[PDB]
Formats: C-alpha cells, structure tokens, sequence
C-alpha cells in the first residue's frame, strides 16, 4: 500500500539574472521545449497530489463502444426467409468514435470484450401474440463454411463457438483473447496484400493495397433461432466492443475529417475541418 | 443452494461494467509479444509533445498550409501581432492541436501549458518580441503596456531560435472545465513587437514565425467524454 | 487465492496518501482459467515522455543554449 | 566539439555536416538485430553489413516557392539501390533500420523552413471519389524517384489509380500541425542545414516482406516558405541520402520482380 | 468494541446558595446559554445509554429521493418521433424536498449513488402487441456532443458511459465519485459568473448571476432503443439519488417558503410561512 | 458455477438500501480535499 | 481481506455495552475498485458543538458572570 | 439472504462454456478404466504422421486410386514433374490429406513441413531428383534454374528409397491462415529431374513415386473451427 | 477445499514464461459429488509421438541409414 | 506455477559434409521421415515459446 505517483510538484523559486536561461532554446532538433513555469517566472511551493488516471490507455479505452447495427427478421412471407439470417463481417470501421480512438496507435495489443444488446419491434402495421425470441450469434473463423440460410447445418456449431440468448435476460457477453497473427494488430497497412509482378499489367494491384486487402478476421453470422410467427418481428442486434488490457505503440494525430469506407480516404466535400476566425488578432 | 439477493443494478449492462466473463475461445494460443518501439502508456505523454498551432484561420488561409504561419514585418507596428484565448479545449484554434485534440476527450484540465515560438526567417535579421499571458476577469490586453502587467517573456532573436513562454496554472478552481462557460475562461495570450523586425539591405523584409503549445508535465485531464470533433452519417 | 489492493480515493475515503487503514481496500478472485476473461488490469502509471519530446542522441540539458 | 558539426560514418560511405540540429534517435531506440527470443524465420539469415549499409543518395528536388511537399516510401526509395536492392529481391523477408540525413543550403538572406517526419505506415487515400484504397502498384511505389503534395484534391480512372494528398491533411485526413507527433527534427534555412533521423524497424513483426510492406515514409514539408530578397523565386535544392542500418534478410529466391512501367 | 459515545448522562445535583449562578448569561456574546437541567434544578442520577445516530449526516442524507421525472415516447407517428429521446440537465433543484436538505449547508462534499425506476402505459384509446422495450441511459458530460434524434450516431457511447436497461430487471443502478471542480460542490454562489467590464451595459449580468451560472453537469440523455410499433408505449423515467459519504460545511437555516426557480427566489403569493395565534398567552 | 437460491427481497430497490454497486465513471481522480471551517458532523450541532 | 465489524443493536435484549455477544458482528467485503462504489461509512459520532453554540475569543466558563 | 448483482451475461448459453453442473445420475459408479494402446493426448500426434498425398489429382485420376502416384520417364525432360502450393488448407490436393484434415478445423497455424517421397522404380532404375521450396512474394518457378534459387535438395536414387525435404517455416508472420489468402501465401513447393532416369533395357521406362506430407515437430494449430470438407442436408425433426 | 492454479496468457501479461507475478493465478473449488460435475480437465500438453510416427521394434537413429 | 512444455526449438546449425545423412532414409519400415529444418538447411537459433494447447483432446 503507497501513494500512487502524482504530477509534479512545482519547487518554490526566485528570479533569476543568470547566462544559462531555459526560456532560450531551439526546436530545429525533434525535441519539444521544456520550460516548466520554475524557468519563467517566481512560483511558490505547490504540493501536487494529482494524477493521471484516466489518461492511462487501459482507461481511455476501457468503455465498450457500440460497434454495429444488424438486423433479423422472423416472417413467415418466403420472400423474408433470407431475413432471418444476418452476416456482418467483424470489424471496428462501421462507427466512427471507437474508430477515432484505435486510430491514434499505429500498433495495439490488446484482449477483447463483446457485449451485444437486443431490441425487437413489429415492423409491421398490425401486431399479435408471438412467443419469446431466441438468438443465436455464431463465429465463423475464416475458411469455416458460412452458412446459406438461417436454418442451415452449420449453425449446428460443432466447432464454431456460438452464444444462445434468450431475449429479456441480461445481455449476453463474451472474451477474446488477442487474436492476431502478427506480435500486434496493425491499425495501418502501407503496403499491398500481394506483389504484382512483370507479368501483369500496369494497374496491377489498385485493389490489394491497404488493412482493407489484407486483413481478414472471419464474420459473425447472427440468426433467429425460432420457426416463423403470423406476425412480423423485426430485431436489431447492436454489437458492443471493449479493448482491454491493451498496449499501444507509435502515436499519430488523430483524423480531422470525415472518414470514406474503411481506408483513409477522403471526401472531397468535407477536407475542410477547421473554423474561420475574423483576424489573427481577435480573441 | 446459497440464499442470496439480487440487488438493484442487476441484470443490466453499464458500458463502464469491469467485470470478469467467459473466455469465447478457451486455450487459445496468445502470439508471443516483441518488443515495439515507440510504446505509449498514458495519453499525457502525447500531450506533452509540442505541436503546431494553427494561428492563422484569415479567410482565404482557413484549412490551408497558411493556417500555421504567424506573418511578421519589417514596417513598424504597435498592434498585437495576433491575439489568443487560453481555451485549450473549445478555442477555434487551439482544439484541433494535439493537446486539443487529446484534451477534447475529456471534461476538465488542469497544470500549465507552454507556448513555443520559432522564427524562420532571416539570419541577418534581428528584432525583439513579447510574449505575454493575462489572466482572465480583466481588459482584453490590446495594447503592449497591458502586456507588460502579465505575466511575460522577451524573445530576443539571435543564434538561438525557439522560445518558450509559459501560461503557468493559475486559476481559481482545481480544475477547468473544457467547455467554454464564462467561469472557464483561461486568459488572454498575445505577441507584441518588443522593438521593431529590423531587417538589412537585399534581405526579405516578410518574415514567419512558427507557434506551438504543449502541456507543461503538471498537467493532466479528468473524465473521459466522446469528443464533439467527429460526426458520420447515420 | 484471493488479491486485495487499494481502491482509488473516493470522497471521503482518505487524503490523497491511499493508506488510511484497511477499509480503504478492496478483494478480487479470478475465477476463470483463461486471463483474457480478467476484469481490467491495475493502473499502471509509469510514463517516460521524453521517448516523444525529447528523442535526442546528443543529451543536452535544459539550462543550456541548444546550439554551442 | 560544436553540437553542430556531426559525422557519420556506416559501410563505406561518410556524411558531413558542418552545421546540423542535434541528431533524432526515433523513440529513443537505436536499430538493432532479431534477438533469437523473437525470431519468426527458421532459417539462417544474411547480414550483409558493409553492402548493405552504405549511405545512398537519391535525386534530389527543387524547393521553389510554390512547392507544398515531397514524400517518400522509405526502403521503396532504395529499391534502385544495388545492394540492399537487390537483397529485397532476392529475399522474401528482410528488416532494416535507416539513416535519413535531408540537406538543404541556403544563404543568410533565405528564409523558409522544411519539416522532415518520419511516419510510420504512411498509409495514403487514393484519387478516386468512387472508390476506396483503389491505387495501383506502380503510382503507389514510384521507388527513387519521390512523390509531391498538393493544394487541392481533385478525385477522378488513369489518374484514379494514383495516391492524392493534401499537404494540410498529410494525405490522410490529419492535420499537419500534429505531424509533429511524429519523429522529427526541421531544417531551419535560418540555423540549420541539415536534419538527421535514425529509426529502428518499426512493425508488428519482427521482419517482413519488403517488396509488399513500407514501414516508414519520409515527408518534408516547407513548413516556412521559402523567400529570397531580390528573385521572388528562389531554387534551393533538397538532397535526401539514405542508408539502410543493422540489416537483414531471410528466405531465398529465385529474383523477384515487380510489375512495372 | 467501538461502543458508540453516548449523550451525556445527568449528574445528580442538590440545589445551592452559590455565588455562581450559571443561569444568568449573556447571549450578546454571540454563543449559546451553556444551562443543563443539574445547573438549575435538584436532579437525579440518570445514566444515558442513548446516542445520535439518526442524526448523523451521513444517515440524515442516507435515503434516495426521487429528483425528477423524465419522460420518453415511442410511436410510428412522425410527429412523435422527437419525443423517443429526452435530455435532461443534470440537476437536484427538479425536487424541494431534496434541495431544502441540502441547502442546511453552503457547501457539502460527496460521492454519489444514482437509481433509475422505470414506468410504462399505453397513452392511446387501443392498446396492442409491443415488445418488451429497452432503454439506454447515457451522460453527456459538459462539451460532449449532444443527439440531434434518438437514433443519432452519438448514441455509440465510446466514452460517455451509458446503461442499458430491459424493462422489468432490477431497477439499474451505478455509483457516480465526487466530481466537483472545487475542492466542495457549492450550494450557493454569491457572484456572476463573469464581470462585466465597460460593457456598454449597466444591466449586465441580470442574466448571469447565481448558482446556475456556475453549474454544467452535462446532461442525462435517455433514449427508447426500440424501433416504432403500431402501438405508442409511454414511458416515465424516475431519477433518484442518494448522497453518500458525505461530509458538509457552514449551516444555514433550511428555507421557510415555497421555492421559485433554481435559485433563492420568492414568489410574492408565499412569503408567509407562518400560522396565526389568537394570542401570545395561548398555550 | 456454485448453486444459490433467490430469496424474498431480491430484485426490489429500497430507498434505504445500502449495498456496493460499480461505478460509472472509473479509476476517477478526485478532486483532493482542502479544509474548510464549520464542518458540521452531526445534526444536532445545529439543533443546540 | 473482509472487514469484520459491529452491528447496531437491536430488540433482542441487546445490552447498551454492545460488548455483550459475538453474534452482533458483520462482514464487509468490498468488491469494486473505486471506493464511491461502497457501502455507507462507518459510524462516527465524534461531534464538535463547540464550534456554532460557543465559538468565542476568550473563553467562557459557564459559573462565571458572563460579562466582568 | 447474501447481496448480489447479475452482471451481463447472466444466464446465457455459450458452446465454449465451462461450467460445472449437477449430476443427472448422482453416485453412478462409472467402469473402471484399462490401458487401450494407441492412446491419443493431442491432435498433433497425428498430424506429425505421413500421409499419402494425392497430387496427380488430375483428369481421369481424381478420385481414383491413380491420384497418388506421381509418374516419371526415363526420357530426359525440362518440365518441371509435379508442383504445389504450400497452403495446407487451400491446395485442394493438400487440404485432404490427414495434415490438411487436422488443419482444416484450424483457422491459424505454424511450423515447418516435411515432404517425404518414396520411389517404387525397379531396383535397376538410377537418377536423381531435384526437390525445393521457394518462399512467396516472387514468380513462381519455371525451371530446374529458378528451382536451384530456392532450398533444395538433391535426392540421389540408390539403396534408400526415400528421402525428404522440409519446407521450414519461411514467414514474415507467427502464424499463417489456413485459409486461403492473398497475404498468407504459401510458397511454391516443385520438383524437376537433377538428371534422367536412367534405365537398362527390359526394364520398366515408366515409374512412379509417391510423395507423403507430414508436420515437423515445432508445428502448431491455433484456433478450433468447424471443416467445410463435410456437410449435410437440412434438419427437420419427426418428418 | 479450493484449488488454485495458473491462467493462460493474454495481451497484456507477462513474458512467455508464464510463471511471472500471482495476477496469472484462479481459483477453482469444486461444489459437486461426482467429479463429472466438475469443469473441464487441465491442459496436460504431454505428446508422445513415437507410438504413431514411429513404432518400429529395431532402434533407428536420425542419421543412420535406415536400413543396412 | 511454471512454463508449459513448447513446441520443439531451433538448433542454429551450419553445412554439413559428414556422410551421415538424416535427410536420407525409407519409409518402407512402417517409419515416417524424422527430419526437421536443421537437418536439412542452414538454421538460426530460434527460441519458441509456442504450446500445442488448442490441439490437445480436451480442447478439440
Ligand atoms: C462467438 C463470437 C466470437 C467473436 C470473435 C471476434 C473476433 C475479433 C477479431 C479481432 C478484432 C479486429 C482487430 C483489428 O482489426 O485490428
Ligand atoms: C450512465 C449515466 C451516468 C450519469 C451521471 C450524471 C452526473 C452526476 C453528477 C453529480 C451531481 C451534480 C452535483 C450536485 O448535486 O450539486
């Protein structure tokens, strides 16, 4: 049991009429100045007790964000039977906050926390008696067999992992241990998937550029699990995701524009983030 | 069974929830870690990074490269050379700097903020400028004498180049808020000439000056909040 | 096997020291076999900037000119 | 024993700079070898010190008043290198760390300055509007010969294969004030001639396919304009010479080579 | 064993022709007469085992009182489709119950417990089939990106902390730490948030005086997160709150008279917090 | 995992109830305490 | 690490000492990292009247004139 | 009687859970156990095992007992024998053989594979064979000069019918996708003639030679997945 | 009669010794009669390859020809 | 509390110009091949911390 360590403290001074004066430096170098108040001007003994809790990474991405939106239906129209199955791919690109925040490392560690939230209404214009709604979330690891419909024989989950909830309990949650196949996931990819070679033409490889080509981390196949009902139900399933014990490297500035997909491509109506100001002189 | 009784909370999900729960894939092989340069643990250690300040938003260099060179002249001025409201978090200018940017995910601040200035122009030319920090409730410091009255540096132009002034931490409350209520403003910092930019025969007589801010290694933030800055369609 | 650390100070929980008698403490189990399932690890504080501010091979001090 | 005067010697190649900012080790780690702890390949790897490691120095450029940038794809830029070149060919998978020492001299009477970053997975957006990472292999690795920055995006597919970037967006969508998070050191006409970054191998892996991957790109951006007194168009060159540090290379091959024009 | 102090016991006393007469005092001292019933009367022995629990403050501030009522609309009208969300400034000064027990002190310092109790009817003349609804509560502290609708991209929640609710669990709860700028929350400001410094205005600051001033909490936002059904579901959202370890400062008296507004103001029609006596000499 | 029973009381909220519950806004740093004159620790000092 | 403590008495003829049992104990064991997260603190009755009923300069005793 | 909370996740159904639960048959007194040999503790064990590879998975030999024999002519060629792509999972000629089996229920994997061939020429039949392995990320080889570039051996004919090589584990990654994938790729695995068989007369001019797969001991699989190898029509019950 | 024992390994741990600190430990207690209540076995990662890939009565050395 | 058993490490090796070949052998003999990278090519030393714990029964 101690104190944890704070900020610093500022140590009483005086002025100063010396030939070696901090406020005088240079920046050419990569170094940022480091001129504390003590440097500037006279300051007082300050005992300092604060600290930076909530700026430490394992707190700045410790919320589980919402991730995605998808959505069943339960019909009994044969033209709704492909409703009831929903295959989204797993990702982080579909929501820009949490988006916004990974973006900041180029590389991360970290393990991973899925919270997912059920809602249901009748998309209907008329509305009856229907039996309580069972949902099945399966995750198929690429190259696994995908599914061709709702009621298909993989959902039989023999090796798959997969989650039943009933809806009306808390909502169901789950563990990822960190899955990547490199030491880190990679929040950047400048490179391509493949190398076109001589034997290729010359717009060889415009597709397999970016961590859009080369990342592939299976999908998440979402069904209803009841047989069709005389009165619509219409489900949307939100996905929540939480890094935890994470570990990031190699900072960068954050996105100051809209996003277009999920590589960093711009939008040629919306590359001007900041706001004007009458003068430099204006406060 | 154990008789128990489920408090309220129960069966509800707080997305700040730090609870434990089954692992999806148990057994799984976690790759080994390597070592990876340029590891960050806290967020205060960006923000202590100085970075440009886009001092510049004049019509016609708003988003552009422009928006981050702070015009100086040889002709003689007794106006501010540029004025800014200490709002690290909502000032127009200040937001959208790293320690802005950073800051923008969070509620309230504390600690001092360094303001770094470096001129890029001339060698032969020489001159003297005042940097200046005003606490807030007071005139606007429009004029080089309110200037003087704060808190203030001269930045005598030489062999040495940046200068580094420092809007030390005074303020009533521990903490400030980030959003720009009345009882949240920071001050006023401005750049005067101290003396005229004097510049020598077939020399530019236009010269720039760089700024940036960066927090001081007192500073730190408080609670977490989704940062404004960001929109998407829905 | 039981842990026991330190909660963060609350209103009235101490002065800032986080050592103001037992009751100040708070007990965690693990209950699962693999880690990924742990709550959020302890808070870890360490930090070393000048990694980003001040990443220099020639190591000049503060109280210096930078240039000689 | 002047801050300033710095000397580097690797292989068998010398830099000399008379007047340089204090030199920038990139987070604070010097480029080193695979320990055997982390090794990915099995097999036993090349370490062609002294050909490998050999100061390289690319064509340079014209800094004039209308220039808003140049970049980079680091070990892209030294493919046209013969060794070290020819190992990225002959090898499927290498690590290098790098030496980047950007010159630019200029008078007393010059003003303007050059911002040199080194970024770290330069990824770049595409001038295509319709279509997303959509850049060829060719435009996207221009190798020695570096790429520029502009004012304006003008989306459109010839030129749609092609990388487009904003220099106030870093070609990305970040604003180039915060490039500064990045490592850095700036070349002040006014005091400084010279800028020298030394980076390890920065990946997720520990080696990694060099004909597929960039770690690093270089971008230099006239972050002061350049201005003389009397021409209203000064053109003062910028030359980047690069040497690759501490490298090595796995797997063996018949000669890989690329698509192109 | 931490047996708790008691109130004082009474010493048996027989009466005296003492010179010291503890009866007469002064009170233009500006203290309080010190008496006790063995200083002017014979008493008997009395031991008291009897304490002041109840009176504690952390017992007399130990309950949850309502704060307020929010209410929250979900119909397949489109005139209706603004009232899915409700936002709510964060605030005590909704209730005067509570705010008369606070305001016993200037200043109070606490952590605080929030519970939710949720409520629902059809509003319509025909009720139908509706599935079980789910609510989101999240805070939007001060600065942070307000919705425009309910089912804007803000509600992502990648920092604000938010709860999710299905109607009939366990009224949801969670535990908010102190969080005031001062080192104390103020229940008063006697100030203007700014001074008005020759701001052409002698009025000025009729708009920005008083506690309010001073005071953004953010806003609690609570959202249906269920899509329209046929059928409207209304819903009322009660908002408790339970001041915990709680220490205060300065006493006041509690006010006699009808509160206006969040402030101290009066209305002219309750200014009269007393009843009438036929006479003084009427027991 | 290890067999419980509900019994009466559970899943009610009391407004006197004085159970732990998880925070919202976690690992918070508190503004640190200053004194203040005329703490009062107990009503009665002002009923006297 | 629970924290063991006294329970307030109640009708079973609990004597006033409340010393009087080893039955009129409870167990706390905190579970949450932040302390706001815990349950109501413990009771203190420690009580300074002094400070509204008789603050004064120079202090008063009550047998003595008030005024001299 | 106890205060508790129900944290999310309450009273979900996970396959991957692990949880204990009451005995359907309490007391039940279950056989005692005896050695069986061939005891099997991990699936590696397996994978570690030759197999036969049915590479000449060719037109009017697939599915046939012909698809694992690879032929050879003692008449002097250029062309490369056979190749492969080193993707255990995606080579359709690979991904069925007991490696690529156990593999097939992976997602991710690693290690070196060892290729192993045997020559079932008569005993008067002599030569040698070029065996090699290039990394990816370059033009697949055309020839017995790209084939020499890349690790090999040379597999001289004579008393010992069989030899092998291995294909060690050449990645920038820790683990590859067994899954196909343009970023994971494989490598290519091919063989040329070093030299002519040479063959006396009356002596068979047409041999073959069967190639076994096997994974080496520093092998790996990372994640459990169900195999599109097997499928099955839909279920409906009491039909 | 609890036991305790190690996790596996996640992001955030300890190198690949995995026998660094008591964060890595659980706990696990039994609460049924019949050990086929109880949760799954521990890993054993004992192999014993040789009964399949090589089952041979006469010794064979790596570098000996196998056959002479 | 101790580290689990890995998978098999690599030997950094050199050419070898002896006359016993491990790359040489039958399989006639009902063996499989036993080779491993350092038997055949020039290898690195490579530590590896890699365990077979997804592939044991009880997990599968
Ligand atoms: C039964 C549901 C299991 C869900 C499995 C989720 C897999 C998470 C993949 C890793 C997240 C993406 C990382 C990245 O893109 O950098
Ligand atoms: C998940 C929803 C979290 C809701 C948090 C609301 C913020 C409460 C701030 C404390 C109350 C203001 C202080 C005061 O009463 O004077």
């Amino acid at each position: 049991v101690s104190q944890p360590p704070s900020t610093q403290s500022t140590e009483a001074t005086s002025g100063v009429n010396s030939q070696e004066v901090p406020a005088l430096t240079a920046v050419e170098t990569g170094a940022s100045g480091q001129a504390i108040p003590s440097d500037v001007v006279e300051t007082r003994h300050v005992v300092n007790y604060k600290t930076r809790s909530e700026s430490c990474l394992e707190s700045f991405f410790g919320r589980a964000a919402c991730v995605t939106i998808l959505s069943l239906t339960n019909s009994s129209k044969s033209g709704e039977e492909k409703k009831h199955f929903n295959i989204w791919n797993i990702t982080y690109t579909d929501t820009v906050q949490l988006r916004r925040k990974l973006e900041f490392f180029t590389y991360s560690r970290f393990d991973l926390e899925m919270t997912f939230v059920f809602t249901e209404n009748y998309p209907s214009t008329a509305s009856g008696e229907v039996r309580n709604q069972v949902y099945q979330i399966m995750y198929i690891p690429p190259g696994a067999p995908r599914p061709s419909s709702w009621d298909d024989y993989t959902w039989q989950s023999s090796s798959n992992p997969s989650i039943f909830y009933m809806y009306g309990n808390a909502p169901p949650r789950m563990s990822i241990p960190y899955v990547g196949i490199a030491n880190a996931y990679s929040h950047f990819y400048d490179g391509f998937a493949r190398v076109p070679l001589e034997g290729e033409n010359t717009d060889a490889g415009d597709t397999f550029y970016g961590l859009v080509s080369i990342n592939d981390f299976g999908v998440l196949a979402v069904r209803a699990v009841n047989r069709s009902n005389p009165h619509t139900i219409h489900t949307s399933v939100r996905v929540y995701m939480k890094p935890k014990h994470i570990r990031c490297w190699c900072p960068r500035p954050p996105r100051a524009v809209l996003y277009r997909g999920e590589g960093v491509d711009m939008i040629s109506s919306a590359i001007l983030p900041l706001a004007k100001v009458d003068s430099i002189t204006t406060f | 069974g154990l008789p128990t009784m489920n408090t309220p909370g129960s069966n509800q999900f707080l997305t700040s929830d730090d609870f434990q729960s089954p692992c999806a894939l148990p057994n799984f092989d976690v790759t080994p870690p390597i070592h990876i340069p340029g590891e960050v643990k806290n967020m205060m250690e960006l923000a202590e990074i100085d970075t440009l300040i886009p001092m510049n938003a004049v019509d016609g260099k708003v988003n552009t490269m422009e928006m981050y060179q702070i015009p100086l002249n040889d002709n003689l001025s007794k106006a501010p050379i540029f004025c800014l409201s200490l709002s690290p978090a909502s000032d127009k200018r200040l937001s959208h700097t790293m320690l802005g940017e950073i800051l923008n995910y969070y509620t309230h601040w504390t600690g001092s903020i360094r303001f770094t200035f470096l001129f890029c122009g001339s060698m032969m030319a020489t001159g003297k400028l005042l940097l200046s920090y005003s606490p807030p409730g007071a005139k606007p410091p429009t004029n080089r004498k309110d200037a003087m009255l704060g808190t203030h540096i001269i930045w005598d132009l030489g062999l040495q180049s940046s200068c580094s002034m420092v809007a030390p931490w005074i303020s009533n409350t521990v903490y400030r808020r980030c959003a720009r209520d009345d009882f949240t403003e920071g001050g006023f910092i401005t750049c005067f000439y101290q003396t005229r930019i004097v510049v020598p025969a077939s020399t530019p007589t236009s010269m720039f000056m760089l700024g940036f801010v960066s927090a001081c290694p007192d500073f730190s933030v408080r609670l977490l909040r989704d940062t404004p800055h960001i929109s998407q369609s829905k | 096997g039981a842990q026991v650390s330190t909660q963060k100070t609350g209103a009235h929980e101490n002065q800032n020291v986080a050592a103001n008698g037992s009751t100040i403490n708070y007990t965690t189990i693990n209950y699962y076999k693999d880690s990924a399932s742990n709550s959020a690890t302890r808070q870890d504080l360490s930090q070393d900037p000048s990694k980003f501010t001040e990443p220099v091979k020639d190591l000049m001090l503060k109280t210096a000119p930078a240039l000689n | 024993y002047s801050d300033r005067v710095r000397q580097i010697t690797l292989g068998n190649s010398t830099i000399t700079t008379q007047e340089a900012a204090n030199a920038i080790v990139a987070y604070g780690e010097w480029p080193t070898y695979i320990n055997d702890s982390e090794a990915n390949p099995v097999d036993a790897p090349t370490e062609p010190d002294v050909s490998s490691n050999r100061f390289y120095t690319l064509e340079s450029v014209s800094w004039k008043t209308t220039s808003r940038g140049w970049w980079w794809k680091l070990p892209d830029c030294l493919k046209d290198m013969g060794m070290f070149g020819q190992n990225m060919y002959y090898h499927y998978l290498g690590r290098s760390g790098y030496t980047i020492h950007v010159q630019c001299n200029a008078s007393k009477f010059h003003q303007g300055a050059l911002g040199v970053f080194l970024i770290p997975e330069f990824v770049m957006a595409c001038n295509t509007e319709s279509k997303t990472s959509y850049v060829s292999y060719i435009n996207a690795n221009p190798g020695e010969r570096g790429g520029e920055f502009t004012n304006t995006y003008n989306p459109s597919a010839s030129e749609g294969r092609k990388f487009a970037a904003l220099d106030y967006l870093l070609g990305s969508g970040v604003l180039a004030g915060n490039a500064f998070v990045y490592p850095h050191q700036i070349i002040n006409l006014r005091t400084n001639n010279s800028a020298t970054i030394v980076v390890p191998y920065v990946n997720s892996l520990v080696i990694d396919c060099m004909a597929k991957h960039n770690n690093w790109g270089i971008v230099i951006l006239p972050l002061a304009p350049l201005a003389f007194a009397a021409t209203s168009s000064p053109q003062v060159p910028i030359t980047v010479t690069i040497a690759p540090m501490c490298t090595e290379f796995n797997g063996l091959r018949n000669i890989t080579v690329p698509v192109h024009q």
